[PDB]
RNA sequence: GGAGCUUGACUGCGAGACUUACAAGUCAAGCAGGGACGAAAGUCGGGAUUAGUGAUCCGGCACCCCCGAGUGGAAGGGGUG
RNA sequence: UCGGUACGGUUUGUGUAGGAUAGGUGGGAGACUGUGAAACCUCGACGCCAGUUGGGGCGGAGUCGUUGUUGAAAUACCACUCUGAUCGUAUUGGGCAUCUAACCUCGAACCCUGAAUCGGGUUUAGGGACAGUGCCUGGCGGGUAGUUUAACUGGGGCGGU
RNA sequence: UACUAAAAACACAGGUCCGUGCGAAGUCGCAAGACGAUGUAUACGGACUGACGCCUGCCCGGUGCUGGAAGGUUAAGAGG
RNA sequence: CCGUACCCGUGUGUGGGCGCCCGUGACGAAUCAGCGGUACUAACCACCCAAAACCGGAUCGAUCACUCCCCUUCGGGGGUG
RNA sequence: GCGGAGUGAUCUACCCAUGGCCAGGGUGAAGCGCGGGUAAGACCGCGUGGAGGCCCGAACCCACUUAGGUUGAAGACUGAGGGGAUGAGCUGUGGGUAGGGGUGAAAGGCCAAUCAAACUCCGUGAUAGCUGGUUCUCCCCGAAAUGCAUUUAGGUGCAGC
RNA sequence: UAGACGGUGAGAGCCCGGUACGCGAAAACCCGGCACCUGCCUAGUAUCAAUUCCCGAGUAGCAGCGGGCCCGUGGAAUCCGCUGUGAAUCCGCCGGGACCACCCGGUAAGCCUAAAUACUCCUCGAUGACCGAUAGCGGAUUAGUACCGUGAGGGAAUGGU
RNA sequence: GGAGCUGUCAACCGAGCGUGGAUCCGAGGAUUUCCGAAUGGGGAAACCCAGCACGAGUGAUGUCGUGCUACCCGCAUCUGAAUAUAUAGGGUGCGGGAGGGAACGCGGGGAAGUGAAACAUCUCAGUACCCGUAGGAGGAGAAAACAAUUGUGAUUCCGCAAGUAGUGGCGAGCGAACGCGGAACAGGCUAAACCGCACGCAUGGGUAACCGGGUAGGGGUUGUGUGUGCGGGGUUGUGGG
C-alpha cells in the first residue's frame, strides 16, 4: 500500500520519501489517526 | 457471522459437498464478514457494521 | 525309456463341420512369408487327450501419421500387441 | 534468537608434489611508482612452533611475476575461488518476549431511556493481534440420515456346497 | 404398561466415580439468546448400585478414557 | 316495587373557616478581608505486597553431550559422577 | 410405508403461577416443665403440647382379585369386596413444550378411541417379482409343465412344443 | 342481404321473442387526430503529423472448493457463485473446447428496450359425431350447505304434474 | 326504453304508484354500521375502551355527532445529548409502500417415493412445495456472440437438425450446438480523458504568472494542485475519443 505519509514514522521513514505499509498497518493506525493518506492523485501534490 | 454484506449483497453461496464417493448433500459458502466498527468523519460515533474483506479492501475502511 | 542338433511354446489366414438357447468353447486339411529337424519323403500354429481358468466397462506400457474442435503441433482419443 | 533469498567483503582442515596443502581455475602466466611494509615484541576461526590465507604495531624508495627444487605456486584484479565460517546492505518464514492500534470483554460509571436489569453510544479499566469467525484441509464420530446383509434351502435354522 | 399384565420392574434417600473455575460443564437452537442459576466445588450435570450392619477380593493384557513426544507414519499449504 | 343504608362525581345554596393582595411572623442569604481544614492533591514521603535483570541450591527425565563396569541380537541402559 | 408444508398439550404425560378439598377416631416424637439420676451429662418415669412421605376408616382419585356384561346399559362399565386417603396428594380454572420431535418415578407407553415415530393436505392415479377382477357370439387349427443361465428356484429372457 | 337456434297446446321461413342487415352514445372511459403547453441544437463533418492521456478495478485472470451447461473433475475450455492473492488501457485485454506460436472476429466488468411467445380469476359472441340427474365441476334442488372432525381438513342426497 | 308494477325462493293477502313516463337497463356521483393489511391503544373478528380539535345539546359533570391520531423507508427542515466539534436520536411537514389475486414469469432454496429387477453415484427433478418478486405478459438483448476461409450481423419463440455427434456404476437412462427454413423485425441514452463553475483539502497568505487566446499596457491577485458536484463535449472497433 503507497500511502503519503504526513509524519515521521520509524518504521516508514521520512515524510514524503516513500512507503512500504503491510495492507494494514496504515489502515489503522496512519489513516484514523491523520498520520498519512491515500496515494489516490496525491503524488503529484507531493512532488 | 455470514449475514450479507451490508453494502454490497455479498450473500452466501450455496451447492453441494463432492464426497470421495460421491454422495453429495448441502452446503454452503459464507463470505468473510467481520464485525468492524463503522465511522463517517474523523473521530465518528464508531456504530458498527458487519462488512466483508473486499470493502476492507476498498469502499468503507475506517479501521 | 534313451541320445544328438534345435525353438513352429511363430506371423497374416483357414474353406467346411461338430457342439450349442445365446455368449462361449473345440478341431481343421491346405495356402503365402520365413525358419527348425530331416540325405529325403515328410513332421512342427506347445505338453497322449480331457482340469490348471474369468464376459463387459475403465485404466496402464510399447508400437502404427489413424484423427488432431480455424491452421501447424501437442494434450487426449483411435487401431495392433 | 533460530533458519532462509539476493548481494558487497578479510576469507577457510601436516591426504599426496612442498619458499608454494583455497572442491577448483584464471579480463592477467601481476593487480605498474597504483596493497595490511619476512624485524623483535606476540597468538584470531584452522592451529600442523606450519602455512596461499596470517592476528593487532612498523627499521616509512620493493615481497616479487620476470629466482617453479611441484598441480606452470604469486588470483588482498579475475571464476569477484564451491566462497563455509563470518563483517552486513535489502528481503523473509517460524518460534521466542513485549506493547497498543485493529479486535474482544452479560468487565464498572454516564447519555433520548427521570418509560428498561435488554440493546446502542461514550469514557475508563483489563485481555489482546490470541481467541472466535470465513475458505481449504486431516482426524474423530451408530448421536443423526439412506441402503445392503445370496441361493437348492428334501418346512426353516445350524451344518456343508 | 388409558384399552388383558401393578410386580421380585421403576424411583428417591444413602454410598462411589467422572466432568465443570463461571455468559462454567451438559442440553435446547445454525447463530443470537436462554436453561443450568439470580447457583458457583459441602454447588451443578452425568454413569453404576439402591436404607442400615460387615464388606466391596485377584487382574491394565484387548478395547475405552487421562496423561505423555523419540521415532515412525503423517493431508493441505510452502517450495518446486 | 314498598322501607331503610353505603360509595364515586357535577352544579346549586347558607353561614362558617382559611389564604390570595395587602399586612404580620419565623428562618435566612448574597459579596470582602482573614483564618482554617489536605478536603482533592503535582511532587515527595511512611508503610505496602510484588518485584525487570544478575548470582545460587536442590528437582526429576522417555531430553541430550562425556564417562565407569554389566549385557548383546548391535539397535540399546543401570546406580552413578 | 417415504419426503415437504401445515394442524392439535381442550383427553392423556410433565412442568409453571394461582385458589380450593381432605368428615370423625386412634397412636402421642422432639421441644418445655416437674421428680429421680450426675458436680453436669448420659439415663428413667410423669403432665401440657402435638409432629409423622404414621395406623384403621368416609367423601375424593384410583382399578388388585372374582362374578356379570362382551351385535354389552357402556368403543373399556357395573355390583359385592379391596389399596391410598396431611401428602412424592387430589382436582378445576389459566398457560406452555408438537412429530425422527415433545413427554416419560422408564412401559419402547401417552401425544384427540390408532404410536418401534400422530393427523390432514400435496408429491400421488406412489409402488409391489403378489392376491383378486377383466363384460356378445360363431368358425378352423392346437402346446408345455422339459433343458441352459439367473442376489435365481412362486418370476423373467433365449431354445424346444 | 331474414331457411341460425329457441318458444308458443304436437315437427313453424311466413304466430311470437329474434336472426340477416342497417341504425344507435347525453355522460364516462379507451383509442386515434388537431392546437396549446413541454423539451433538444449557434456543428464538429472531412484531410494530416502521433509528443501526451483515456475507453467502466479490488475488476479480469490465476489457484482451491462447488454449481450447471450432452459434459458424473475427468485431458475439462465457455458461464455463475464463494474464498485468498492480484495486472494492463491499443505493441492492450478476453474468447475461438487442456495448452502454446500464427490468423479471423468482438472490445467486458454500466443502464433501458415494445412486437413475435405463454396464461385465463373474470366479462362478451359462437361452436360441439360433450353429459342428461349413480353422467357432467362435488354442487341443475337452501352446496363447499346439512353433516363428520379439537382442528387443519374431509364432504352427501333430493330434478320432471 | 315503455305500459304496467311492488324481485325470486313458497304463494295467499293487504295497501299503494303510474302515460305528466312507473317497474326495468347502463354509466357517473353521493352515502358506505362493523371486522379484516386494520393501522388511535387493546382484543375471544365482527367487542370493549381512550386522546386532540370543532360543533350540537343539559342548570352543570355524563352522552352523542363529524374530522385527526400506528409502524418502517425515503424527501425537506429545527434542535442535535453522553462530549466540545459532530453524529446517532428526537421534533414538525408532504408523497409512496404495507395486503389480496385463478393461472402464467423471473431469481434463489431444495426432497422422497419410483426406475436403476436390490441399491449408495445417478435418475424420476431443478418438477411438487415455502419465501422474495413483479408484469399485462415477463425474462433475456444490441456481440469481449457464432462460423472456420463463402461469411453472417440484437434477442426471444415454434419446427428441422435428432432422439445423431456425444455424455453415463458406458447400466438404467439422459440429451445439445453450429447451420438452414419461419413469426415479429429498432436500437438508443449514460460513466471516464477534457473544459467552465459551486462545495471541499493543502500550497502561494505573495510575486500567483493567472484574469476568454494573442498584441500594447495595467491591477499585480487568489494563481496552482487536488476531492466531491452541476452543466457542455464525447459513446466506438476497418478501432474510436
Amino acid at each position: 500500500m503507497k500511502l503519503i505519509l504526513t509524519a515521521d514514522v520509524d518504521h516508514l521513514g521520512s515524510i514524503g520519501d516513500t512507503v512500504e505499509v503491510k495492507d494494514g498497518y496504515g489502515r489503522n493506525f496512519l489513516l484514523p489517526r491523520g498520520l498519512a493518506i491515500v496515494a489516490s492523485r496525491g503524488a503529484q501534490k507531493q512532488a | 457471522m455470514a449475514a450479507v454484506c451490508d453494502i454490497c449483497g455479498k450473500g452466501p453461496g450455496f451447492g453441494k459437498s463432492v464426497s470421495h464417493s460421491h454422495r453429495r448433500t448441502s452446503r454452503r459458502w459464507d463470505p468473510n464478514i467481520q464485525t468492524v466498527h463503522a465511522v463517517t468523519r474523523p473521530g465518528g460515533n464508531k456504530k458498527r457494521l458487519n462488512v466483508c474483506t473486499s470493502c476492507i479492501k476498498a469502499g468503507k475502511i475506517t479501521r
